[PDB]
């Protein structure tokens, strides 16, 4: 009966949890103690990207490390050219109100989300020269969140009813959908295995979803907040994740454990943008105190700060071959650091 | 053109400076500090408060110069040349500086009383423009005094810089231009303007009690102190110059306003200090910052 | 039932949840640390390079 | 400095120009974001507007550009994402007045967006629609049947009317930092869209004066 | 997308005339154009070049003050002007589109042209035409004098070919990327002042005459070219 299944389900409750009890030996902070610290890491603005009119939300880089998009609450996706400072394109919008941006690694197209429940794909190379829109994929009942690229013809959308789902481009149709969040996404990201995702979904919860099994595997909490961000580390068996609580935490997808916990005192604002580094020994992450601050994987000790905005940072990105250090912030400027 | 009378003042303009340099350059070095900001936030206003406080800080300069034309006792013994470039800064930076408290005062009729139309004439591309044309236009004016030397020999070997008295050369027709242009006209439209928006504000329904109370403080307060900082002066340059221009054989008239064009100089300068803690120190705003 | 299909389901996706194979945190803090250990001599966030070779520079 | 990355910058520059022109267009706008119910009259304010997902409405009134915005089915988000229209001059809700059990709910959803944190630069404007019926029902019904407050008699129009604009202007919390405008209008006046410009006129002279003179 | 040239027929020595070239297909705006002419049975010349906006424009040192060119948005038209013609100005003319961007393909679309009949770093592409059999590979080589190896590591040579009664078609650009819509078996590849393109097993319609081009800086310069026959 139901109370029958309530007790199943507080019964399969507990064997998880012991089960995760048993598999703890010893905190990773004393695994890695002897380590040499990492040392101050001081930084500089290299580059200002001027020219946008209203706040920037999010931006991507691709897979040249040169050409980076950014978009806009004006309504207008610029792509920019890091080294010389050239614009490329002005791809003018429909809807005003979008709150993601994604690139294609081939380099031939351009997607954006927003309000409008429609996701909306560009043909950036073209024969007459100007750049139009090719599929207008619908079928969501909430706002679209984040997007990003598989494959030149599969993409995987996230939205606020509750689900997510995977796309082919020219037949227009999903293929399959993902269900079991009981919150609305906020963030995902794709391993580099291009075989699984992971998402959080606003109730302290992270699930990893499989592409062509279509069933969830493991689900996460830790958090006493809404996920506002989401990456994959390097490697690909470590995802690390930030919330309004102002902390941030890092996960095994193997030993199914939380390992370390980033805090300090000082800050009481929420998390914004999360993102490694080359090497997985940097953990950047975007702070509500209009700065950005550096942590460290195995010695969550701060290192630095890449203060110099005026406001609110939202996006946070870094190159494929591990040089510079993009940031966005509601000040309609982006800085490219080193 | 006779003896006139200087024994009743003879302390009272040296020693006055020294306070006002004292006490103003600091006042204006925070005003220019906070005119810096608010430019900086893409506001207008803080390039003509800018502009305000160089100006008083250059006055305050060369005064502990001319206080040793009442200190030495010299009578202009330093020569020629600071005769033709000092006497110029003490006489012309005063009336550059009642045009921008001009400035400001048609500005803020553009905001409150219209806040929807005058886009371009409120960027601050053209507040620049305006701000360099109305500098060029005052030394242009009041340059032609520095051309010709003005040097001439007392009976006890004193020496008047700018002055004398006899009213010699075209300084007598000139300085109705300095008075009736130059003090009236601008002093004229702060009072049209100051007007116009306690006008609209008592048709404001958002403001309260409290804040309708200050803004009325405010502007009788802006619109009284150039009066009493500049009127006895200009009062009594004109009646002194009506002597020469009427019958230039009557001196004695001339000679009691020696003592009081002395005193009333140096009362002048009391508004190098009016400026800056009457548009800085008054807002809370800028209290707090 | 449907509420009680929502239950069922719900036991179900536990029972995904029970079977699943684990291993040591010991172990699985080497795996991470040992990753670093090899790319330490590529991440030029770690170490600043010369500007000759910087293309920003 | 190859021949060809002169062309680039001249590209760029081009379209830095074309930004440029759109800035000074785009720094000239007043938003303003509409919010009501089924039967408030949204539907027929705005066909009589024009006249004379999320949709979008332009308008010019005395050479000044305007932008509605209409929402409908998500006003119940309550989270920080939508949250994005911060920065938006004024809020219309237009609100029935006939009904005295749909009062109620209007009621508890004013309460809820007029406290949110971020709209706390937003001049609220509440538009009484109907006020047709309402006269007509005063020497009908009785409005005593539903609150226990009214001291004056329902009969009374002008004692009503003050009844409900006190208990919408004690709604608000916080006491007041931003004023709460308030008319009396049908659908078939033409003068609204006048007083929406006077109001959000007063609203700007407002943040003037605390932008320029008083600080 | 389509180009045409018109304008030109018999003229006497001295004189003027005005060319016309329309477009339509494409946005016009983007495009810049240029102005290649052909000598009966020679090579080529760079003319001039307006660049997008009509912004600057360039002439060729070989004739200039007596050439006039302008562009009209609107109509999507093109047109050229002639002063006090020459007998070495006896051409059959063309029009090129070109754009510049990171990643572009400039010098993509010839015009066919028309005809006309009155009354710098130097490239050494030896003529030395070799008769070839269907199947074989073959390698042509130009050659440049100053070294087209630019700081900012990009080669700037551009390939073509024209079959007899056609225009010249792009092929590689910037010395090693292929162009749309040609063969995989076409390749080519060098370094500074050392150009070669390596064809592998010719097919049919390969006959024609090749080119090889700078653009390093103004003004441009062509080659005679080798014909590919047998």
């Amino acid at each position: 009966e139901l109370d029958q299944l309530r007790q199943e389900a507080e019964q399969l409750k507990n064997q998880i949890r012991d089960a995760r009890k048993a598999c703890a030996d010893a905190t990773l902070s004393q695994i890695t103690n002897n380590i040499d610290p990492v040392g101050r890491i001081q930084m500089r603005t290299r580059r200002t990207l001027r020219g946008h009119l209203a706040k920037i939300y999010a931006m991507h880089w691709g897979t040249d490390s040169r050409l980076l998009v950014s978009a806009s609450q004006d309504g207008k996706l610029i792509i920019w050219d890091s080294y010389t400072t050239n614009k490329v394109h002005a791809i003018p919008l429909r809807s005003s109100w979008v709150m993601t941006c994604a690139y294609a690694p081939s380099g031939n197209y351009v997607a954006c989300g927003g309000l409008d429940n429609i996701c909306s794909i560009y043909n950036l190379k073209t024969r007459e020269g100007n750049v139009r829109v090719s599929r207008e994929l619908a079928g969501h009942t909430g706002y679209l969140s984040c997007c990003r690229f598989l494959d030149d013809n599969q993409i995987v959308t996230s939205s606020g009813d509750t689900t997510c789902a995977l796309w082919d481009i020219e037949t227009g149709q999903q293929t399959t959908t993902f269900t079991g969040h009981t919150g609305d996404v906020m963030s995902l990201s794709l391993a580099p295995d291009t075989r699984l995702f992971v998402s959080g979904a606003c109730d302290a919860s992270a699930k990893l979803w499989d592409v062509r099994e279509g069933m969830c595997r493991q689900t996460f909490t830790g958090h006493e907040s809404d996920i506002n961000a989401i990456c994959f580390f390097p490697n690909g068996n470590a995802f690390a994740t930030g919330s309004d609580d102002a902390t941030c935490r890092l996960f095994d997808l193997r030993a199914d454990q939380e390992l370390m916990t980033y805090s300090h005192d000082n800050i009481i604002c929420g998390i914004t943008s999360v993102s490694f580094s080359k090497s997985g020994r940097l953990l950047l992450a975007g702070y509500d105190d209009f700065n950005c601050n550096v942590w460290d994987a195995l010695k969550a000790d701060r290192a630095g700060v890449l203060a110099g905005h005026d406001n609110r940072v939202s996006c946070l990105g870094v190159t494929d071959d591990g040089m510079a250090v993009a940031t966005g912030s509601w000040d309609s400027f982006l800085k490219i650091w080193n | 053109g006779c003896h006139v009378d200087s024994r009743v003042d003879h302390l009272f303009p040296p020693s006055l400076y020294i306070f006002v340099i004292g006490v103003g350059l600091p006042t204006n070095c925070l005003a220019l500090w906070a005119a810096y900001r608010q430019v900086q936030q893409r506001n207008e206003l803080g390039v003509y408060l800018m502009n305000l406080s160089i100006a008083d800080l250059l006055y305050i300069c060369t005064l502990p110069l001319w206080v040793d034309y009442f200190l030495h006792h010299d009578n202009w013994i330093h020569g020629p040349g600071s005769c033709k470039l000092f006497g110029f800064i003490f006489y012309t930076n005063i009336y550059i500086s009642i045009a921008f408290l001009c400035c400001i005062s048609v500005d803020r009729y553009l905001a409150v009383a219209h806040p929807l139309r005058f886009a371009r004439l409120r960027r601050v591309k053209t507040a620049v423009a305006v701000s360099s044309v109305v500098w060029a236009t005052e030394l242009g004016a009041n340059s032609a005094p520095l051309f010709h030397d003005e040097l001439f020999r007392d009976r006890y070997n004193h020496t008047f810089c700018f002055e004398k008295f006899p009213m010699e050369g075209w300084v007598a027709w000139m300085n109705l231009y300095r008075v009736f242009v130059g003090f009236l006209f601008p002093w004229a439209l702060m009072l049209l303007s100051y007007r116009g928006i306690l006008r609209a504000v008592r048709g404001s329904v958002s403001t309260e009690r409290q804040e309708k109370a200050k803004i009325k403080r405010l502007a009788l307060s802006l619109i009284a102190i150039v009066l009493v900082c500049f009127a006895p002066y200009h009062v009594l340059l004109l009646s002194r110059s009506a002597i020469y221009l009427g019958r230039p054989w009557d001196c004695g008239f001339e000679e009691r306003v020696f003592s009081a064009y002395h005193s009333s100089l140096a009362f002048t300068s009391l508004n190098c200090v009016a400026d800056p803690i009457l548009y800085c120190l008054v807002n809370e705003g800028a209290r707090s910052d | 039932t449907a509420s009680i299909a929502q239950a069922r389901k719900l036991v179900e996706q536990l029972k995904m949840e029970a079977n699943i194979d684990r291993i040591k945190v010991s172990k699985a803090a080497a795996d991470l640390m040992a990753y670093c250990e090899a790319h330490a001599k590529e991440d030029p966030l770690l170490t600043p390079v010369p500007a000759s070779e910087n293309p920003f520079r | 400095v190859s021949a060809e990355d002169k062309a680039a910058a001249e590209r760029s520059k081009e379209i830095d120009k074309c930004l440029s022109r759109e800035k000074t267009y785009v720094k000239r706008l007043v938003k303003i974001l509409l919010l009501g119910a089924d039967n408030s009259g949204k539907s027929t304010f705005l066909k009589q507007m024009r006249i004379i997902g999320i949709h979008e409405y332009d308008f010019e009134i005395k050479n000044v550009p305007f932008k509605m915005v209409d929402v409908g089915g998500q006003r119940s988000e309550r989270k920080r994402w939508f949250e994005c229209f911060d920065s938006v001059t004024s809020i219309l809700f237009l609100v029935d007045s006939s009904d005295f059990n749909r009062l109620t709910e209007s009621l508890n959803d004013f309460e809820t967006i007029v406290n949110n944190r971020v709209f706390s630069n937003v001049s609220i404007i509440l538009f009484l629609n109907k006020t047709d019926l309402l006269e007509e029902k005063v020497q009908i019904v009785s409005i005593k049947d539903y609150f226990l407050e009214f001291e004056g008699d329902p009969h009374c129009l002008r004692d009503v009317q003050k009844f409900l604009v006190e208990c919408f202007r004690n709604k608000r919390r916080d006491q007041q930092q931003k004023p709460l405008y308030h008319h009396f209008t049908t659908a078939i006046n033409t003068e609204n869209a006048r007083l929406i410009f006077r109001d959000v006129k007063d609203t700007i002279l407002h943040d003037n004066l605390k932008q320029l003179m008083l600080q | 997308v389509q180009l045409v040239e018109s304008g030109g027929g018999l003229v006497q020595p001295g004189g003027s005339r005005k060319l016309s070239c329309s477009a339509s297909g494409f946005a016009f705006s983007s495009f810049g154009m240029h102005w290649v002419r052909q000598a009966p049975e020679k090579g080529l010349e760079w003319v001039a070049y307006i660049s997008s906006g009509s912004g600057t424009i360039y002439y060729a040192d070989t004739v200039k003050g007596r050439f006039t060119i302008s562009r009209d948005d609107p109509k999507n038209t093109l047109f050229l002007q002639m002063t006090s013609l020459r007998s070495e100005d006896t051409a059959m003319y063309y029009c090129v589109r070109s754009i510049y961007y990171y990643g572009s393909s400039p010098f993509d679309f010839w015009g066919q042209g028309t005809t006309l009949t009155v009354s710098d770093i130097v490239m050494t592409q030896a003529t030395s035409s070799v008769p070839v059999t269907p199947g074989e590979s073959v390698s042509i080589s130009c050659r440049s004098s100053k070294s087209l190896l630019h700081s900012n590591g990009n080669t700037y040579l551009y390939w073509f070919l024209q079959r007899p009664g056609q225009s010249p078609q792009l092929l590689i650009y910037r010395m090693s990327n292929l162009a749309s819509g040609v063969p995989d078996r076409f390749s080519g590849s060098g370094s500074g002042t050392a150009f070669t393109l390596t064809i592998s097993r010719l097919e049919a319609e390969d006959v024609g005459v090749y080119y090889c081009m700078q653009h390093l800086e103004y003004p441009l310069t062509f080659g005679a070219g080798t014909k590919l026959e047998l």
